[PDB]
């Protein structure tokens, strides 16, 4: 069985620009477990990106929680660059304040 | 109350020993992370309240998770043995155990299943006394835990051990596991047309992960139109979650969100 | 605190 | 329940020696134990599915094995005369507790410096006094047994061709002829005490038998005096007045 | 790791307390009690975790703490003299194997309702060179003391029970091969 990976781009408290705050990029319900999930900011990669353990569903799917500190502006975009074997190619998922 | 141990060994030919990891939940908390691939294979702490415990309760979990990574491992190659699989496909097993606790009377409920690919394999039925097979290959395992008794291994464990375990840890950090954070809720407006826009409810900061959010409109529920969102981890330890729905302008007033969490003393009922 | 390990698959 | 084998033996220092134990039926885990004279057994090695799973503190001179049938083999070399002990075999289900330890009755090892060493020992049966049947209208046989070494000895007293239990009475340990010798013999004293109106009977036949664990078949003796094979050496007495 | 007395002693018919001390008790661990008779191994009596337990030879009580336990015999008899040993096991499955302490000898004893304490002298039945002496009926608080002659055996004290006549008595057994030693002057 493999399943697709949902995506989810947010952030930990409500953006206010110019504050620090933490982008998180939520992986589920994929299967199997290796994956590759990074961190985009303006087109280019971030670096010192962390996530969390390694766990599973109930319905035997994993997900996982990469994060990052930031601190947002107006104009800088952000989004989540994840790849995995049921995609064909890299899936962009870019940062909406409310998605 | 419960207590939840999710294990998962993944195989990789050539590369080496298949990579086993290890977590322990308590409720939503996650207090304990043990890695194969790490430098240090040691059993890491997660939670405030199991860092206070000494080096012998570490090296006890420490030992029992390296001769289950072995044990993973030999089973994974009876595995590919009974399906008949290939030696150079990649393969993953999954194992799930745990125990709930009720107010009073001891344990609730326990169980211990597993799954390979990530279809279910073989379960622990909830008498802890008999196992249900998937196929014919996870029979196979059913006769040999059957002859070795398995199943009252596990359940001296279940009933025991995973039952002391959670009361201690309920007590020794009962101020960020027995109690409740209520959510944080407010609705936002967001235009899509000329005259329509999407109301959002918004939930955040609440613990445990379990809420209920819903639109009505003129009181009476409005579910076929609502996008709701799985629930999202913050970070922090807490969750988020929203629920959207699309509305003609000037009736916007009309709809109104409820949201249900352990941490309310009564249901919100919130309009924009 | 984790079972102990049992009979192989 | 769980069988070890043999009961006793006896060995030279420099020797190697192989004790068995085979678990009892249902359980697969077996645990090996050394319990030295006036303390507690201290844990050797634990075998499951074939492998060593757990090992205390003693040296790579002891090794062991286990068969696919769950019987083990304890196997020690090049024994030093500390090494004498009684091994104890344990078994369980699956290195668990579920099905609880149990123990067998455990293999009496005596290690020795020389073979000259080992001395049979000699039964002899003393006859209740009068004095003591007029008094109490009870008779007392006393057993002593005499010069014998190691402590590999069973004393047993048996009436008209039955053993008896009630009335028997034997000291819990034997004393040593000579004490602060490394090799001294021992002495092992029995007591049956009836009425003095069964002993006063000539049909009743009273006899104590003791058996001692010695050399065996294979084994270097140049000594003129007997060899110390294992026996059964007694004493025996009549009804009398 | 657990350590209790050395030894207990007690009479026949009462209630024995052994008493075991284990501090650093952790929470996957369990309480087991084992009894060790002489030339035997060790036999299982009892085990618990927090609760009173309780079979059909002995009683476990652990308080709240858990870092002790009281081994509870009803009424000891004279088949009661073993050596009991208490452990601390580990719980978990492929755990570490059930480790012993120094462990505690049980003596008990049995009040002789009218004592006669005497010493007689035995003959051998087949020779005349060899005699003993015999020290019986006495207190179960008598101690016979080792006499540190050369060639003077004293044994310990033995306890004989006929059941036919329901009666219970102590023994202690001299001998030497001097001629010159007397009987009565054996057990002063």
């Amino acid at each position: 069985i493999q399943r697709t990976p949902k995506i989810q781009v947010y952030s930990r408290h409500p953006a206010e620009n110019g504050k620090s705050n933490f982008l998180n990029c939520y992986v589920s319900g994929f299967h199997p477990s290796d994956i590759e999930v990074d961190l985009l900011k303006n087109g280019e990669r971030i670096e010192k990106v962390e996530h969390s353990d390694l766990s599973f569903s109930k319905d035997w799917s994993f997900y996982l929680l990469y994060y990052t500190e930031f601190t947002p502006t107006e104009k800088d975009e952000y989004a989540c660059r994840v790849n995995h074997v049921t995609l064909s190619q890299p899936k962009i998922v870019k940062w909406d304040r409310d998605m | 109350h419960s207590m939840r141990y999710f294990y998962t060994a993944v195989s990789r030919p050539g590369r080496g020993e298949p990579r086993f990891i290890a977590v322990g939940y308590v409720d939503d908390t996650q207090f304990v992370q043990f890695d194969s691939d790490a430098a240090s294979p040691r059993g890491e702490p997660r939670a405030p309240w199991v860092e206070q415990e000494g080096p012998e309760y570490w090296d006890r979990e420490t030992q029992k998770y390296k001769r289950q990574a072995q044990t993973d491992r030999v089973s994974l190659r009876n595995l590919r043995g009974y399906y008949n699989q290939s030696e150079a496909g990649s393969h993953t097993l999954q194992r799930m155990y745990g125990c709930d606790l009720g107010p009073d009377g001891r344990l609730l409920r326990g169980y211990n299943q597993f799954a390979y690919d990530g279809k279910d394999y073989i379960a622990l039925n909830e008498d802890l006394r008999s196992w249900t097979a998937a196929d014919k290959a996870a029979q196979i395992t059913q006769r040999k835990w059957e002859a070795a008794r398995e199943a009252e291994q596990r359940r001296a464990y279940l009933e025991g051990t995973c039952v002391e375990w959670l009361r201690r840890y309920l007590e020794n950090g009962k101020k960020t596991l027995q109690r409740a954070e209520h959510p944080k809720t407010h609705v936002t407006h967001h235009p899509v047309s000329d005259h329509e826009a999407t109301l959002r409810c918004w939930a955040l900061g609440f613990y445990p992960a379990e809420i209920t959010l819903t639109w009505q409109r003129d009181g009476e529920d409005q579910t076929q139109d609502t996008e709701l969102v799985e629930t999202r981890p913050a970070g922090d330890g807490t969750f988020q979650k929203w629920a959207a729905v699309v509305v003609p302008s000037g009736e916007e007033q009309r709809y109104t969100c409820h949201v249900q969490h352990e941490g309310l003393p009564e249901p919100l009922t919130l309009r924009w | 605190g984790a079972d102990g390990v049992g009979k192989s698959a | 329940g769980v069988t070890q084998s043999p009961t006793h033996l006896i060995k030279t220092r420099g020797q190697q020696v192989t004790l068995r134990c085979s678990p009892k039926s249902g359980h697969d885990t077996v645990s090996w134990y050394q319990q030295a004279l006036g303390q507690g057994p201290q844990f050797i090695f634990q075998y499951y599915e074939e492998e060593e799973r757990q090992r205390g503190n003693f040296p790579d001179r002891f090794s062991g094995h286990q068969f696919p049938n769950y019987s083990s083999e304890l196997n020690v070399n090049a024994l030093l005369l500390g090494d004498s002990a009684l091994y104890l075999c344990a078994s369980s289900l699956g290195e668990g507790r579920v099905d609880g330890y149990t123990f067998g009755s455990g293999t009496r090892l005596t290690v020795v410096e020389d073979l000259r060493n080992v001395f049979p020992p000699e039964v002899a049966v003393f006859e209740p006094s009068e004095a003591e049947i007029s008094h109490t209208q009870k008779a007392t046989l006393v057993c002593l047994a005499t010069g014998f070494y190691p402590d590999h000895v069973e004393l047993s007293w048996w009436v008209n061709g039955k053993e008896v239990h009630s009335g028997v009475c034997t000291d819990p340990q034997p004393l040593k002829e000579q004490p602060a010798l490394n090799d001294s013999r021992y002495a092992l004293s029995s007591r049956l005490r009836v009425s003095a109106t069964f002993w006063q009977n000539p049909r009743n036949h009273f006899r104590c038998q003791v058996q001692f664990y010695g050399l065996s078949e294979n084994d270097e003796w140049t000594q003129d005096r007997a060899k110390p094979v294992t026996q059964i050496v007694s004493a025996e007495a009549w009804g009398r007045a | 790791k657990t350590t209790q007395p050395i030894s207990v002693d007690s009479y026949e018919g009462q209630e024995v307390n052994i008493t075991c001390s284990h501090n650093n008790i952790a929470t996957n661990d369990y309480i087991t009690w084992y009894q060790q008779f002489p030339s035997q191994g060790p036999r299982f009596i009892i085990q618990g975790y927090k609760t009173k337990v309780t079979n059909e030879v002995a009683s476990l009580f652990i308080p709240a703490d858990r870092k002790s336990s009281t081994l509870s015999l009803p009424r000891v008899s004279l088949s009661d003299t073993a050596v009991y040993y208490c452990l601390v096991g580990d719980m978990d499955q492929a755990g570490t194997a059930l480790i012993f302490g120094k462990g505690t000898t049980l003596s008990v004893s049995s009040d002789i309702q009218n004592p006669d304490p005497a010493v007689y002298q035995l003959r051998d039945s087949k020779s005349s060179d060899k005699s003993v002496c015999l020290f019986t009926d006495f207190d179960s608080q008598t101690n016979v003391s080792q006499s540190k002659d050369s060639d003077v055996y004293i044994t310990d004290k033995c306890v004989l029970d006929m059941r036919s006549m329901d009666f219970k008595s102590n023994s202690a057994v001299a001998w030497s091969n001097k001629s010159d030693f007397a009987c009565a002057n054996a057990f002063n």
